[PDB]
């Protein structure tokens, strides 16, 4: 025999941050009157940092607790509810991380809870996730760029690129991660219509120390704001949404850092490469 | 004002080279969408809403491309509507919606915000522009001015005009209540790319003209100037007008000018919109369809009187080189009805001479029938005065150019409905009854072995009505003349021959009145004629009853001017050849009449 | 490699 | 209580008059006349679509040169506490005969008939049967007449009592005369 068990969190959104206390309740349907031996629950934040493809790579935990929410017992048939709590704090100064999802520092903050059952059924776990924001931190940094085969130092064999001489600027680098990444491009002239404009944002993480350490970087998204040949003089426009928490504001940690990096791509008709790689400080404010 | 006749009309314009086919597969992908989103996988639908609005990025069918627009703005609206209910469900104010349904349509939004390209992210993100509501109380306003920039971001100008169209549509339809206008400024900016030399080398490319190629803007542009010139002041208008002047080729621009703005801001600028289109160029959009766009306005509207007759003047010394009498009348149908409405018969009569010398040609009228009919509609509507409409010396060759019989007899029909109601008093005008005469012989003629009785019923009922507005006044002589002859032309119609005995009875019985009996003796003769031209005509109705009833009556009148039997005789030995109530009642009727004879 | 459009699931819609 | 009936017939129109004297048109007018009995000879639709402009009520029977035979032969009718019998007259074998009327009366029992093929106009009581000729509203000729003054009459029924307002139009002044009955 097979019963529902389910975990609730109050918080629609489910955000929650230092100083602050989760509250849920466990919600159990069930089709018969089963005894039990108990229903325990256990909340863990965790960093599963992993290696790039050692001395201070292991996985690191902010904070940990557990309740054996339920002693032995008996639930019967219907709906039955048992309300949990969980207090957000770290030991002295130290302050929780945010909820970032990568490919090498993922930090996550899950609840757990699992039933133990014995003859006529069988033990079973679930498993969940609540969103922890970093604690609030503002000047723009302007960024005017000229996008030319001269001025690309990457491009060494330039022979192949017709001249241009794109223009434009992003509002800032320094960029509130809660406001999009607003900026123009010009194209002042291109004797080869462009092809396409990209804004690649790029996260790069290290997990290390000054020891040794592998530096990795990859692409969270690719969105295209020009396609075909637009005008010249025309203000092509740069909105960018930045992830809800796909991205979070760059940390500085002795084990571990988190950064975060704008490619602007432009393609040409005869398939050419323009990649001019602006910072990015994202931060919450 | 709804897009759904505009749908309507792109559809049926821009059906071009498999394409129903294709309409098929659209169609499909909407029923997978449905399915889909019946089944709770939203994403799925998402994605293939995302699918099928990529579709738009992309020209190979330059031609079709207005339909594919509509069919996938169809889907993508069909989009709008189940996101739009499913949050409704979740859930007025904006801040009273709970949270949750906040966060699923948060969810929409970064789902959405997150496309690789950006033709698809415009298409999926203003279709569900009405989400937007929940998040804050100026969601709509904060989010559109973005959409209307990010256009900028596509060069080929086809599809940032369709963009613009679907994102006027969208804010018609979603928040009508300024911030849309600056779509038209903005292509303006970018309408020198229409004529920019990478759209032609793409045209030239594909295998397409230029003449042919800039057709396909006129319903987009149309719409978007429709949007924004709603309602709009004056001062805007004379802005954008003035912007459309100086910007090089305008000739499309301001043909689409002058099928979105009103027709009586466009009738006051006649002699402007006439300079214009003078200046324009005829290598591209051909000059003869905006000055058909200004005589369809002018038709709306009357242009100032200082100088409608020099309108007149351009227009007819333009119109009448067109050197394509397909394209030539497709323009002069509108410009006729002004011609009649605003000037006096002159000129119409010479403005029938020209379109006749235009249509004539290798027969080229057989092709544009329905045209011309609908100009010789607006001819006889304009005219009241028959008498004068065949004063006209250029109203008969006309009819007669009509040489089919189906549409010669439907316009027959249309100018004897025109007499009989707008003719209140018997004419001996000599035009008029030769003109109306011809009408009514050529009418007639149409009847045959396979004529429907129904159609003999109505025709009958014309040339009735027309025999029954012919009087001579004291003569008799003449009226008699008049329906022998009349006679004589409407033998194989019954009833006309039916309302042609009652007639000649009713003069006869009208002769003896005027002059209180004592027929003098050349009366004598005239009446003795009559009565003998009735006999003559009684033996040929079909009818039995009606002959019969018809005997009886001429028996009556012919007793009654004294001269005396032969048609009651001849009723008598009709009988035999005879339901019951009515031989009853015909037998009572002559034993009745019998009883004096 | 992993975006912010494939990770979004029918559940949080 | 009033009830106004209009009875008329033998319009002929187009037959042997072009339309109803250019003055009764105008004595005429809609929504004012309660019922209409006409005695046949319409000989066209466009007179019943006339006539039904007149009134609600249109009772209606065969002439012999009706363009429509679907009418009924003789129509009985009840208006108050009087019935009507309406014919059109040409059946009867003598012409206008006093005696074919009576016997005609007596088949319908009935308290008042209606002919008109005769266009001179009647209005008699014999054996307490009152009898009406309208004649012919468009004064259109008759073989047995010479001058046909166009006439048509107005029915007025109180409980019992009929007054009747004949009018005709004579050179270019319509006279109108008065006659009572009271069913005994």
């Amino acid at each position: 025999m097979g019963t529902a068990l389910d975990i609730k969190i109050k918080r629609a959104n489910k955000v929650y941050h230092a100083g602050e206390v989760l509250s849920g309740v466990v919600v159990i349907s069930s089709k018969d009157s089963v005894q039990h031996q108990g229903v325990s629950l256990t909340m863990e934040g965790t960093v599963n940092l992993q290696l790039s493809a050692y001395n201070s790579v292991k996985p690191i935990q902010i904070i940990n607790s557990t309740i054996e929410m339920v002693k032995p017992g008996k639930f019967p048939s219907g709906k039955t509810e048992i309300p949990f709590e969980f207090p957000l704090h770290l030991k002295g100064n130290k302050v929780l991380y945010e909820t970032y999802h990568g490919v090498f520092v993922n930090i996550q903050y899950t609840l757990r809870c699992d039933m133990k059952r014995s003859l006529l059924a069988k033990d079973l776990t679930k498993t969940c996730e609540f969103i922890v924001h970093s604690a609030p931190q503002f000047t723009p940094s302007p960024v005017d760029f000229t996008i030319t085969p001269e001025t690309l130092q990457n491009v060494k064999e330039r022979a192949l690129l017709p001249k241009f001489l794109l223009r434009g600027h992003l509002n800032s680098t320094n960029c509130v991660i809660t406001q999009p990444l607003t900026g123009e491009l010009v194209v002042e002239s291109s004797e080869a219509a462009i092809r396409s404009v990209e804004l690649q944002l790029v996260r790069v993480e290290t997990c290390g120390c000054a020891e040794g350490y592998a530096r990795d970087a990859t692409e969270i998204q690719n969105i295209q704001i020009a396609d075909g040949d637009v005008c010249r003089g025309l203000s092509v426009p740069i909105y960018m949404v930045f992830p809800r928490l796909f991205t979070c504001p760059t940390l500085e940690t002795t084990n571990f850092k988190v950064e975060f990096e704008v490619n602007i791509v432009v393609l040409l008709h005869p398939d050419h490469l323009i990649t001019e790689n602006f910072p990015l400080k994202l931060c919450r404010i | 004002e709804p897009w759904t006749n505009k749908r309507g009309e792109i559809l049926a314009r821009y059906t071009t080279t498999t394409q129903q086919d294709y309409v098929n597969r659209i169609e499909e992908l909407n029923q997978s969408l449905k399915d889909a989103w019946a089944s709770d996988q939203k994403v799925k639908a998402l994605k293939i809403v995302i699918q099928c609005s990529k579709l738009l990025s992309d020209t190979s069918v330059i031609q079709f491309y207005p339909s594919k627009f509509v069919l996938i703005t169809d889907i993508l609206d069909t989009f709008g509507k189940l996101v739009y209910e499913r949050i409704f469900s979740m859930c007025f104010s904006p801040e009273n919606a709970n949270d949750t349904a906040k966060e699923t349509c948060l969810n929409w939004f970064f789902k959405i915000a997150s496309i690789r390209e950006l033709i698809p992210r415009f298409y999926v993100e203003a279709s569900i522009l009405k989400c937007n509501k929940f998040l804050s109380k100026t969601g709509i306003s904060e989010c559109l001015p973005r959409l209307t920039c990010m256009i900028r971001g596509i060069g080929d100008p086809l599809v940032s005009v369709y963009a613009r169209a679907y994102l006027c549509r969208v804010g018609m339809e979603v928040a009508p209540h300024e911030t849309l206008n600056k779509n038209f400024f903005d292509f303006l900016l970018t309408f020198k790319q229409i004529h920019g030399d990478t759209v032609q080398n793409q045209l030239v490319v594909q295998g397409v003209e230029l003449p042919s190629y800039l057709p396909l803007y006129p319903p987009a542009m149309d719409w978007i100037f429709q949007c924004i010139s709603y309602h709009a002041p004056e001062a805007l208008l004379t802005e954008m007008m003035e912007r459309c002047k100086k910007l090089g080729n305008n000739a499309l621009l301001l043909n689409s000018v002058m099928s979105a703005f009103r027709a009586e801001f466009i009738a006051t600028r006649s002699m402007d919109f006439i300079g214009m289109i003078k200046e324009c160029d005829e290598s591209g959009f051909p000059k003869h369809l905006l000055f058909r766009s200004l005589g369809l306005n002018l038709a709306l509207a009357d242009p100032p009187e200082s100088d409608r007759l020099q309108i007149l003047n351009e227009a007819w010394k333009v119109i009448t080189k067109l050197k394509n009498p397909q394209d030539y009348i497709n323009c002069a149908e509108v410009w006729v009805e002004y011609t009649c409405k605003h000037f006096t018969k002159r000129e119409v009569n010479t403005v029938l001479a020209d379109v006749i010398k235009h249509m004539t040609p290798d027969r080229a009228f057989e092709d544009s029938y329905p045209q011309l009919q609908l100009i010789i509609k607006k001819v006889i509507a304009h005219f009241h005065d028959f008498s004068v409409l065949f004063s006209v010396e250029k109203f008969l060759p006309f009819l007669d150019m009509f040489q089919k019989e189906s549409v010669r007899v439907e316009v027959c029909k249309c100018i004897m409905d025109a007499f009989i109601k707008h003719q209140q008093e018997p004419t001996k005008d000599p035009v008029i009854l030769n003109a109306l005469l011809h009408v009514c012989k050529t009418m007639h003629d149409s009847v045959n072995a396979l004529t429907l009785e129904d159609e003999k019923r109505m025709l009958s009922y014309l040339i009735n009505g027309f025999i029954k507005m012919v009087s001579f006044g004291r003569d008799f002589e003449q009226q008699l003349s008049f329906y022998v002859e009349s006679r004589s032309m409407f033998c194989n119609l019954e009833p006309v021959l039916v309302q042609l005995i009652h007639s000649v009875n009713r003069l006869a019985m009208e002769t003896r009145k005027v002059m209180k009996g004592n027929h003098s003796r050349k009366t004598a003769a005239f009446v003795r004629a009559c009565v003998a031209y009735c006999f003559i005509t009684i033996p040929s109705l079909a009818g039995i009853f009606t002959r019969l009833n018809l005997y009886l009556h001429s028996g009556q009148v012919a007793l009654a001017n004294q001269c005396l039997d032969a048609f009651f005789k001849a009723a008598i030995s009709l009988v035999p050849e005879v339901s019951e109530s009515f031989l009853l009642e015909f037998l009572c009727n002559f034993f009745s009449t019998l009883l004096i004879v | 490699g992993n975006f912010a459009f494939e990770g979004i699931g029918d559940e949080d819609l | 209580g009033h009830r106004l009936v209009l009875v008329l017939g033998d319009l002929h129109i187009p037959h042997r008059c072009n339309s109803l004297p250019a003055k009764f048109k105008k004595l005429l007018v809609p929504g004012k006349i309660q019922h209409i009995l006409c005695t046949g000879n319409l000989c066209t639709k466009e007179s019943y679509d006339y006539l039904k402009t007149l009134a609600g009520d249109v009772h209606i029977v065969r002439g012999d040169f009706d363009e429509n035979l679907n009418y009924p032969e003789q129509k009985v009718v009840t208006v108050g506490q009087f019935k009507i019998g309406l014919i059109h007259g040409h059946q009867v074998i003598p012409w206008g005969d006093m005696a074919s009327l009576a016997l005609l009366q007596r088949q319908f029992d009935v308290d008042i008939l209606i002919s008109g093929h005769t266009h001179k106009f009647e209005a008699f009581e014999h054996e307490n049967k009152f009898y009406i000729n309208p004649g012919s509203a468009t004064g259109a000729y008759n073989a047995l007449e010479t001058n046909i003054i166009p006439s048509f009459v107005l029915m007025d029924i109180q409980a019992s009592t009929v007054v009747t307002y004949v009018y005709q139009l004579i050179g270019d002044d319509v006279k109108v005369e008065r006659i009572e009955y009271k069913k005994p």
